[PDB]
RNA sequence: AGUGGUGGCCACUAUUAUUGGGCCUAAAGCGGCCGUAGCCGGGCCCGUAAGUCCCUGGCGAAAUCCCACGGCUCAACCGUGGG
RNA sequence: CCCGGGUAGUCCUGGCUGUAAAGGAUGCGGGCUAGGUGUCGGGCGAGCUUCGAGCUCGCCCGGUGCCGUAGGGAAGCCGUUAA
């Protein structure tokens, strides 16, 4: 993380290069389209689902796994919440970015003086804008769509 | 096959080492004791000092120079300089020796033999300014630039300083041919060891 | 000729050789000039080379470049130095350069003579031109550069007749060098006449630091040293 | 510095105490690692390899 | 008012501070001529 | 003109020549014994491992 | 954050070189940078090399045969016409035809002598020699 | 049969720097951070041909410029022919 | 300059003023590049254990030095934390 911080830490996580999924998953393209139904029914976002998959169930990642309804696409978790309807409307990262951002507001609220948490607004401010600004040059949101703090609160 | 048994290298010191690696003496290196002393390689040095062996014989007795400025190296030098008709130097290696002509002792070797690396700085530079090929006596601490022949081994103590000096010998007066078997060396190891006084 | 080989006789039945060099000259195991070089050996005997290469005993083959008058600064007054920088060579692909410190001129300029005898080295020839191309060793074969303190000198091949386009310094080296058409050009201050110097002779030895296959040799015609 | 990238972490076929549960786990969870039948935890997260309390079975790659 | 390092060796010179100071009471008494 | 080629000495552990001052050095090839395995500054401060064109024989 | 894969491959060569090493693992390896590599192994300067699917953008491993005085690429990608290139070689090489241009063109990235033999310009990417 | 003095312009000058300059100690990195336009941007597949490149018609007039030849004694100049 | 006092100041509240040798006198991001060694912090593996990651050793990653090969630079010096 360097943008900001400006520390070249490397806390990133590698995965080998297999290009078929492996053969000691006992589960099928059907069964983890049950069981990540199961899990977002349960009221969980992509990160903790994929998380938890790989961890209790095993399975190292659904990347590996081609999709039925496309061959020259890899399945995805997001593609399979797309596929039930159970995808969201804003995307994730953003959404807890929204949360994050009224909660520092509020927290700022009640302490005006603490100027170190006022530039941590800023920077989340940049940070989620720049989300946005770039999910608009590809379109996924409403054009009119554009923040405030306001509806975020209704948010 | 040893040219000494392995029981006699262990107890001469020869495969311990110091608390410390290198990656140039990464090969060398056997592996690492608990408590940090590092330990080289056994057959490995027993290979490249009967390969040194192989060589020291093609070049002409007196031509060879030994220097020990180490304290523990400086009779098993003037012993193996006298075994083999080489010339030996022990103590403070004058400066300019090789390199200065108007000195008193100005001898040029076509081959030199260092005891520590790092003490024989002066050596190198020498021979190095006149151009000549190095052979070395290292440790995992010692530094692998500006060596042509090195042999890896405790080059501290004193009884591994001996035991090399005294193969050395032996392998050269073996490929020279002027003795053939290894039994008719009756010079055992104490001959070549330091006397504590 | 027949007087470099006299000189030669004369040298050889007078020195006495001490260096482990001066057996293979003065025992004739050794003859080309070449041969020391290529094999990584030393010099310390500057009567050496005149064995082999009589030829630097020439008047007109030894360069004088520049003579300076350094000072030292004491208690009780001023101590001056003459530091002189002298080159020589033969036409024939090889030179050395030389610096003397001395309390007169004659001493330094000895000194300088001796150490530039010393640091003799090999010269590669050539025509790299873009326009001459002659394959003939008119001209350093290709494009080279020497480094030593501020300046930075780069010589070009140029094609034949051009003359030596560069300063005086150069000018004197590359005639002693046995070239005679190059183009030059200079980064870094070149009013101190000793860097210049060293800057060129830097330059000549990093010709033969070029890697090169043999077909750049027939295209070029790279003779190394002697022509 | 290993030129291609090969993963520390492995996958373990692992045996749960209580209800006989077989189960492939990961050796670095972020999270914690729980049994299907009985619910009981499997392997703990920490800052390195996850804390197994049952018994491996076998080493996946 | 872009202070020059150069200036602050005291080599043949005064101090780098006190010149400022003195150019700025300089301006004030000709700022309050003017007006 | 009888064309003097020499062959100039080529560096064994980095196939680039020797320039004519290089104090460089030559020994002879070390398992077997009949090659003469030249080396460089370039391949000696480094201290990087030669091979002998004969034997196979690996060491610095 | 990583921009361009051939100058940083190229300079990643001459690095490797003026150490003088035998084996390099040019991590951006891309098909492009693959035909560049097959350009001067035309001229031997390197000797084999291979490619490594990595899984991520493929690793390039290539033997040094120590023959590269200095091996650049030529950024601002200037596009050249036939006859001119004498004016671009002499910006780029030491000596005439000391060396190589790479320059893309409509049938493929190649050399640039043939380029001339076969008369067609393009665009310079990188210099070497 | 011109030379000298002065003035102004290019080289000298990599002291204007794309080719091709520096910014720790010589003058030169702002106290720090955010970010708009601009500029520079990972790889693979399909298309395009805007750029990029090759060929081809019209056109960029003459005089000046490069080259061979002819006239002026030669030259400069002029003409014919090619760029 | 030393000593005896002494106002504004130095403290809290609200606002302004936008400055310093704010200096590593070193603008930031990527790729490459011999090494030696410590501490800081995270992880892993051995050894110790009065069983507290509580104590010694090896490695990997990031920050922080010191020494240092090649290499740079007028030199001071720098040198994988680059100049």
């Amino acid at each position: 993380a360097r943008m900001h911080a400006r520390k070249r830490g490397k806390s990133g996580s590698k995965r080998p290069p297999r290009t078929a999924p492996p053969i000691w998953v006992e589960y099928t393209v059907e069964e983890i389209e049950n069981l990540v139904v199961k899990l977002r029914k349960e009221g969980y976002s992509t990160a903790m689902i994929g998380t938890i998959l790989r961890d209790q169930y095993g399975i190292p990642s659904v990347k590996l796994f081609k999709d039925p309804d496309n061959p020259n696409r890899n399945l995805t978790i997001t593609r399979i919440l797309e596929k039930h309807g159970l995808a969201p409307e804003i995307p994730e990262d953003l959404m807890f970015l929204i949360r994050r951002a009224v909660n520092l507001r509020k927290h700022l609220e009640q302490h005006p003086k603490d100027l170190h948490s006022m530039r941590g607004l800023q920077l989340i401010e940049s940070k989620i804008r720049r989300l946005v600004k770039y999910y608009k040059r590809k379109g996924k949101l409403p054009k009119n769509w554009r923040y405030d703090p306001e509806t975020a609160k209704l948010l | 096959e040893y040219l000494v048994p392995l029981d006699q290298y262990l107890a001469a010191g020869v495969h311990i080492g110091t608390q410390q690696k290198t990656k140039d003496m990464k090969k060398f290196i056997y592996r690492v004791r608990q408590d940090g002393l590092y330990v080289l390689d056994v057959r490995k040095t027993d290979e490249r000092l009967k390969v040194a062996g192989k060589f020291l014989a093609k070049f002409e007795p007196q031509s060879i120079l030994a220097v020990s400025v180490r304290l523990y190296g400086q009779k098993p030098v003037k012993k193996f300089g006298e075994v083999t008709g080489a010339r030996a130097i022990p103590g403070r290696f004058l400066p300019g020796t090789m390199t200065n002509p108007a000195v008193k002792n100005f001898f040029e070797p076509d081959v030199l033999i260092v005891t520590d690396p790092r003490a024989d700085h002066q050596a190198m530079r020498e021979a190095v300014e006149i151009g000549i090929p190095i052979v070395a006596l290292v440790d995992t601490e010692n530094l692998l630039s500006y060596v042509d022949l090195a042999i890896p081994t405790n080059n501290k103590g004193r009884k591994a300083l001996a035991l090399i000096y005294w193969i050395l010998a032996r392998e050269i007066l073996y490929n020279r041919g002027e003795i053939q078997s290894r039994e008719d060396f009756k010079i055992p190891v104490e001959e070549f060891e330091m006397k504590i006084v | 000729s027949q007087e470099w080989k006299e000189y030669a006789k004369r040298v050889l039945d007078e020195w006495e050789p001490k260096t482990k060099l001066g057996m293979m000259v003065k025992e004739g195991q050794i003859t080309d000039i070449h041969e020391i070089f290529r094999r990584g050996y030393q010099i310390k005997e500057p009567e050496i080379i005149d064995v082999l290469l009589p030829e630097v005993n020439a008047r007109e083959n030894q360069e004088v470049l520049d003579i300076a008058l350094t000072v030292r600064m004491t208690d009780s007054g001023r101590r001056v130095r003459f530091r002189v920088l002298a080159a020589v060579g033969n036409r024939d692909g090889y030179v050395g350069l030389g610096i003397g410190h001395g309390k007169e001129v004659g001493i330094a300029i000895r000194k300088a003579i001796n150490y530039a005898k010393l640091n003799i080295i090999e010269i590669k020839r050539g025509c790299g031109s873009w326009e001459c191309r002659c394959r003939r060793p008119h001209s350093v074969p290709f494009a080279v550069e020497g480094k030593e303190g501020s300046v930075r000198v780069r010589l070009i091949p140029g094609p034949r007749g051009l003359g030596l386009v560069i300063g005086d310094v150069g000018k004197k080296i590359l005639r002693l060098a046995g070239v005679q058409d190059v183009w030059s050009q200079t980064f870094g201050e070149t009013r101190t006449t000793v860097n210049f110097a060293k800057a060129v002779f830097n330059a000549l030895y990093n010709t033969n630091r070029v890697a090169i296959s043999p077909e750049m040799i027939e295209r070029y015609g790279i003779v190394v040293g002697r022509a | 510095k290993p030129i291609i990238p090969m993963p520390r972490s492995r996958f373990l076929r692992v045996k749960c105490i209580d209800c006989g549960n077989e189960q492939i786990v990961f050796s670095h969870p972020a999270t914690k690692v729980r049994c299907l039948i009985c619910g009981a935890t499997l392997v703990e997260p920490t800052g390195g390899k996850g804390i197994v309390k049952a018994k491996i079975l076998e080493v996946l790659e | 008012m872009k202070r020059r390092p150069r200036k602050w060796k005291k080599k043949g010179r005064m101090r780098w501070k006190w010149i400022k100071k003195r150019i700025r009471r300089l301006k004030r008494q000709r700022k309050k001529e003017r007006g | 003109m009888v064309e003097m080629k020499f062959e100039i000495p080529v560096c064994t552990s980095c196939g680039r020549e020797i320039t004519p001052r290089e104090h460089a050095t030559h020994f002879i090839c070390p398992n077997c014994g009949e090659a003469v395995i030249w080396r460089c500054e370039s391949c000696r401060v480094l201290a990087k491992p030669y091979k002998c064109p004969n034997c196979g024989w690996e060491g610095p | 954050t990583l921009l361009d894969p051939l100058a940083n491959a190229l300079s990643h060569i001459t690095n490797s070189e003026r150490v003088g090493k035998r084996e390099v693992y040019i991590k951006p390896a891309s098909k492009l940078i693959g035909e560049v590599l097959r350009v001067m192994q035309k001229y031997g300067y390197i000797g084999e090399f291979e490619f490594i699917d990595d899984g991520r953008a493929g690793v390039y491993r290539v033997q040094l045969l120590g023959r590269i005085n200095k091996a650049g690429a030529i950024k601002p990608r200037f596009p050249v016409k036939v006859s001119e290139f004498e004016k671009w070689e002499k910006r780029f090489l030491p000596a005439f035809e000391f060396g190589i241009l790479i320059v893309s063109t409509s049938q493929g990235v190649m050399s640039h002598k043939e380029a001339i033999e076969k008369g067609i310009g393009g665009r310079l990417i990188a210099y070497v020699y």
